[PDB]
């Protein structure tokens, strides 16, 4: 059973939402800089606005900053996908957030109080979730690796189709603030000196450091079409399996990507020579890249006519490594939400043990439109074997509303900000101010502006700031520095 | 005096000045804890869980 | 869709294996001792490196859970009446739920990053196998446990797995996390767990591990295998908007109880057991029995017999679910209710006798099938319940000499108990020859009585399919474990 993406937040090195991630991504740039005293680093992780959300300072001093964004990114969902947070209480909402990073609690533990149990742990990640939300469904971490984006989606979306869940949250969290972290990494020798993640290139040498989050708002396309919900894409199938008995734990195998590919396309009703991209897990190695390049050519790129466009997001911000399988989906989300396929930096020379010609396969290195459904594919293999796979297709008076005066006048700016913005232009005041009215939750404290145009619109919210459903500008949090002494 | 609000800065907002009376303890953040350790706070000055706001906890002294 | 259990194999404090379980339970007897307050292993630095193939010093920076899940994994398919050499390539899938990692902790005072992933718990045994099934490992809390069961469950009935390896461990080796513990306010001060008592002050700390063996019904039947429980109905739910994070919630688990039990099929006063998952806490207690009368206890002639393995062992927090489950299935094989210890006068604060439930404090025959219910409530607010009913020439092989004699005393020794002595030996030969593998050094023993046989075995302490009965339990394997501990 398809099941229906209607919306989805992030938060990546230099991109803070998906108008600035689809920016970033077209414009061809990399986040990956150097250490705020290589790899993509997020700024002032420390700062958290505790007020929304009821959480006294002295809790949130020992919070780990992975709950605190994965609850901001989920907020950021639901304010995003249409739906009011207030009417999903008392509901059987899931929960699926795939972590595998707890460097905060060692930070603490290298150098007592009650709010440590309650902060340093796993799953109060997803619980904080449910107990903000007030969902009955089932909420839990899984700790699978750098695939467990994708298995928390693929548990999301299995959820979905028995229907103990109407409404699942799926995704993933990593962040590197301990260097003991980095240490144990370099130890392994796999980060590259250049601290570039060259895929499918003749320079890999490895990967380089990574941090953000995303999540995702997954529904039934039945249940979604009844509700009359606007619907991001339509996640066909997913399986997800492990490679066995290979040469070495940490190798790969090439036979159970295959099989898992073929599975995987043979339930989704999706025959090869119309899939018009694939999200490549390469994350700038020697290794397991050819292994992946002849998996893909033996599976998708047998048989066809045309090359396979293929591409990373690695190559911009890094590997996330804990959320590298839910960045990729965004970005193959986005991808066919716009009908465009963003270029993949990092490639002048095709690696010679990849054999691209051969392999009916292409490294997209080019911003051109997409043309005819369109099909993509997002595959995340992890560490220690597990591979997963998911195939997404396309869809088939003003109010603003704050808890602080400060916040209000945040909230105009952005407001303002949006609307000048080429992208609010395509949507009619009408339709502004219905989705304000009636997707957007009211606050205690709030502001309402009048007008004839929509540029006499924005100069008051301006001036303030000192029916279809069209999207929002998410909520402007007021964050307060909050870290252990 | 009677109010003398100076021990609600368990709370963590810096000096005692920020703490607002006229609320409720669970939107600020008060668990069973903090709760009874506030109750146990009292002595060098129902009570509490009918008393949501620190106004009404003053009111007894 | 019923999941059938053929197998399980456990590691707990004073019990080595479901046998030793059992006697423990039977005899009402408790296994916390003091600090070497709480259930403790033997040693958990000693490993058998040379069995999985792993070198010295991987064994070293190994973390011991990883070991311990990997052993307990390998008893249970040996147990199970599988060959695991025949698991090769095959969809078989692992869910393990683990909640600590103190081992990182201990090496932060390249086989060092490999020796320290929750993930790998799992991972692991799919190298280990050559499966290719899912292999994730699931972080709830105190019900991660029962959370993979149902997992595992789902999966198969899905059609995405064909054997699945369901489960959990949790260790305790650092001082640090009992700080922590110590500075919540959770630990009893008497070291004891009060469970549904007026006592109650705490729960203490266990340490130990469990895994189950979960098969289709029809394919087991199909198969052949030894059914040693059905699994009707699994649900996961969470509190939602309860009165506090860490507290939980009573409509919620009345909810769930409602729903797993309605999925079943499974109407009221036909349940002889419930295991309780009471934490000996004043708080959870209460709202546990006041769900377990509002589900349960109404529309029942009879009071519903209830229990906690927590009273004999002690709380585990990442193997308390698959514990209950193993409990619950002994008692279900065995027929009889084992008696819950640290019970004296009934709680004030709960109505046993309104509530319809009354605590098994002493050792009687089950009679009616018969079903049981166990329940796993997660820190963070997460609840699972899972319903099990009732089931509708001697060839010796080792890797060592050492090894070969220490497998031949311990079958031996099996064949002297009573419980062995209920099988015919064509019945231990033919199980010995098809349901055990063939190892690098190999003994056969021969004999016209089952005591000379058993006298041969202590003295020395080929198509065999074709000489050849039924399929009866053996004991498992003789492991020679070595210390491996980091420096
Ligand atoms: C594994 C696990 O979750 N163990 C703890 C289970 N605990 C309970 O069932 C009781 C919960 N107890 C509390 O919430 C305590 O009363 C607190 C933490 C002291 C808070 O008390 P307050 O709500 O009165």
């Amino acid at each position: 059973e398809p099941i229906a993406v209607i919306g989805l937040s992030c938060r990546l090195p230099k991109a803070s939402g998906p108008q600035e991630l689809w920016q970033l991504l077209d414009d061809g740039a990399s986040a990956v800089t150097r250490v705020p005293a290589w790899g993509g680093f997020l700024d002032r992780v420390d700062t958290f606005d505790a007020g929304f959300f009821g959480i006294s300072p002295r809790e949130a001093a020992a919070m780990d900053p992975q709950q605190r964004l994965v609850l901001e990114l989920s907020w950021e969902a639901l304010e995003g996908a249409g739906l009011v947070p207030a009417t999903l209480r008392d509901t059987g909402l899931g929960v699926f957030v795939g972590a595998a990073r707890d460097d905060y609690a060692t930070l603490y533990r290298r150098r007592v109080d009650h709010h440590a149990m309650t902060g340093l742990h796993r799953s109060l990640i997803a619980n904080r979730i449910s107990y903000a939300l007030g969902a009955h469904g089932p909420s839990m971490v899984v700790d699978t690796g750098c695939s467990s984006s994708l298995v928390a989606v693929h548990l999301a979306c299995e959820s979905l189709r028995r229907g103990e869940s109407d409404i699942a949250l799926a995704g993933g969290v990593n962040l590197n603030i301990a260097a003991e972290s980095a240490r144990e990494t370099a130890a392994f020798g796999g980060l590259s000196p250049d601290g570039q993640c060259f895929t499918f290139d003749a320079r890999a040498n490895g990967f380089v450091r990574g941090e953000g989050g995303g999540l995702v708002v997954l529904k039934t396309l039945r249940r979604a079409l009844a509700d009359g919900d606007l619907v991001h894409g339509v996640i066909l199938a997913s399986a997800v399996n492990n490679d066995g008995p290979s040469d070495t734990l940490t190798t790969p195998s090439r036979r159970a990507q295959e099989s898992l590919l073929t599975r995987v396309y043979r339930r989704a009703g999706v025959t090869p020579t119309e899939v018009g991209y694939v999200e490549l897990h390469g994350t700038g190695t020697k290794v397991g890249d050819p292994i992946e390049a002849a998996a893909l050519g033996a599976v998708l790129g047998t048989g066809r006519d045309t090359p396979l466009p293929v591409g990373s997001i690695k190559t911009n911000i890094g590997h996330l490594e804990g959320a590298a399988g839910i960045a990729g989906l965004i970005k193959a989300l986005l991808q066919l939400r716009r009908r465009r396929l963003v270029p993949s930096l990092n490639f002048s020379t095709p690696n010679p043990d990849i054999p691209l010609d051969a392999l009916n396969l292409r490294v997209q290195q080019e911003s051109a439109p997409w043309a005819t459904t369109l099909v993509a594919g997002v595959s995340s293999f992890g560490m220690g074997g597990t591979n997963c796979h998911v195939v997404v297709s396309a869809a088939p008076p003003w109010v603003v509303s704050a808890r602080s005066p400060q916040a209000l006048r945040d909230q105009a700016g952005r407001l303002a900000a949006w609307a000048d913005s080429p992208a609010g232009r395509e949507a009619s005041p009408v339709d502004i101010g219905w989705s304000l009215a009636t997707s957007r939750t009211h606050f205690e404290y709030r502001a309402v502006v009048s007008g004839s145009d929509r540029d006499e619109l924005v100069a008051s919210l301006r001036a303030l700031a000192s029916a279809a459903r069209v999207e929002l500008p998410t909520y402007a949090f007021q964050r307060s520095r909050h870290w252990l002494e | 005096e009677t109010v003398r609000q100076l021990t609600a800065h368990v709370l963590g907002l810096t000096a005692a000045a920020d703490v607002e009376m006229t609320r409720s303890f669970k939107d600020l953040g008060f668990d069973s804890l903090m709760s009874v350790e506030l109750r146990d706070r009292l002595c060098a000055a129902t009570l509490l869980y009918d008393h949501p706001s620190p106004a009404e906890t003053a009111e007894f002294v």
